[PDB]
């Protein structure tokens, strides 16, 4: 998951493309902080390699993951933990928010899921989630 | 002081600099200064002398 | 949360044209602000106008 190069989906701030291992150390001790270029406003972070399955940053979706969200979205207090359902961190649980400003952020993280996991020509494939919200 | 401040109402490990930045303040300060200061006068030229 | 190195970019506006237009003589200011959890260690940067 950690390693040169890759495409690792931080859980809130987005996708990150990761450029560079560092081993800056903490007082003599060299943390493999791994570097994270996140293009929303490039928010610089590096993140140790070790604490990154702490907090659970992980590794982009696949197919099965997209028809697992599909298939979320074929079925269309609540409030709160819906809100805390982005939380979790499993994109089947994405797509139950989606089924006003947490509506905005769930639609626009999934495309992101959604053109990172199969490539597929990004926020204009927006509405492709746009075709599957009849589904 | 508003940073210090505000960063507790912010959650933890969910935030950014950005977010955290409110250049408001020294954008005011800077102009309520050239303006309405009796150091900031108003350039005298009559002449170059 | 950390700042650092201040910077400035060129002018927005020549000194005739902004005398004539009516506002202020300008550039735009920068730093490299810093955010970090040292809870576990997790830095965040950017380059905030």
């Amino acid at each position: 998951i950690f390693k040169v190069g890759d495409t690792v989906v931080y859980p809130h701030h987005g996708a990150a493309l990761v450029e560079a291992i560092e081993t800056r150390t903490i007082k003599g001790e060299q943390k493999e902080y791994l570097v994270l270029k996140v293009a929303q406003g490039d928010l610089t972070v590096r993140v140790p390699a070790e604490n990154a399955e702490y907090v659970g940053v992980r590794d982009v979706v696949g197919q099965e993951g997209l028809d697992k969200v599909f298939q979320v979205l074929r079925a269309p207090r609540r409030y709160k933990a819906n809100l805390e359902k982005l939380a979790s961190g499993d994109v089947n649980k994405v797509a139950e928010v989606v089924r006003k400003r947490m509506l905005a952020k769930a639609r626009q993280i999934l495309v992101g899921e959604l053109a990172l996991a199969e490539s597929t020509d990004d926020a204009k494939a927006e509405t492709i989630l746009d075709e599957v919200l009849a589904a | 002081r508003v940073v210090r401040e505000r960063m507790t109402t912010q959650d933890v490990e969910a935030i950014t600099p950005q977010t955290l930045i409110n250049i408001r303040p020294v954008v005011a300060a800077i102009k309520e200064f050239f303006g309405t200061s009796q150091l900031s006068q108003f350039m005298d030229q009559n002449n170059p002398l | 949360l950390s700042f650092s190195d201040p910077r400035f970019d060129d002018v927005k506006a020549p000194v005739d044209e902004c005398k004539d237009k009516d506002m202020t003589y300008a550039a735009p200011l920068f730093v490299t602000a810093e955010f970090i959890n040292n809870n576990t260690g997790e830095i965040k940067s950017q380059t905030v106008f």
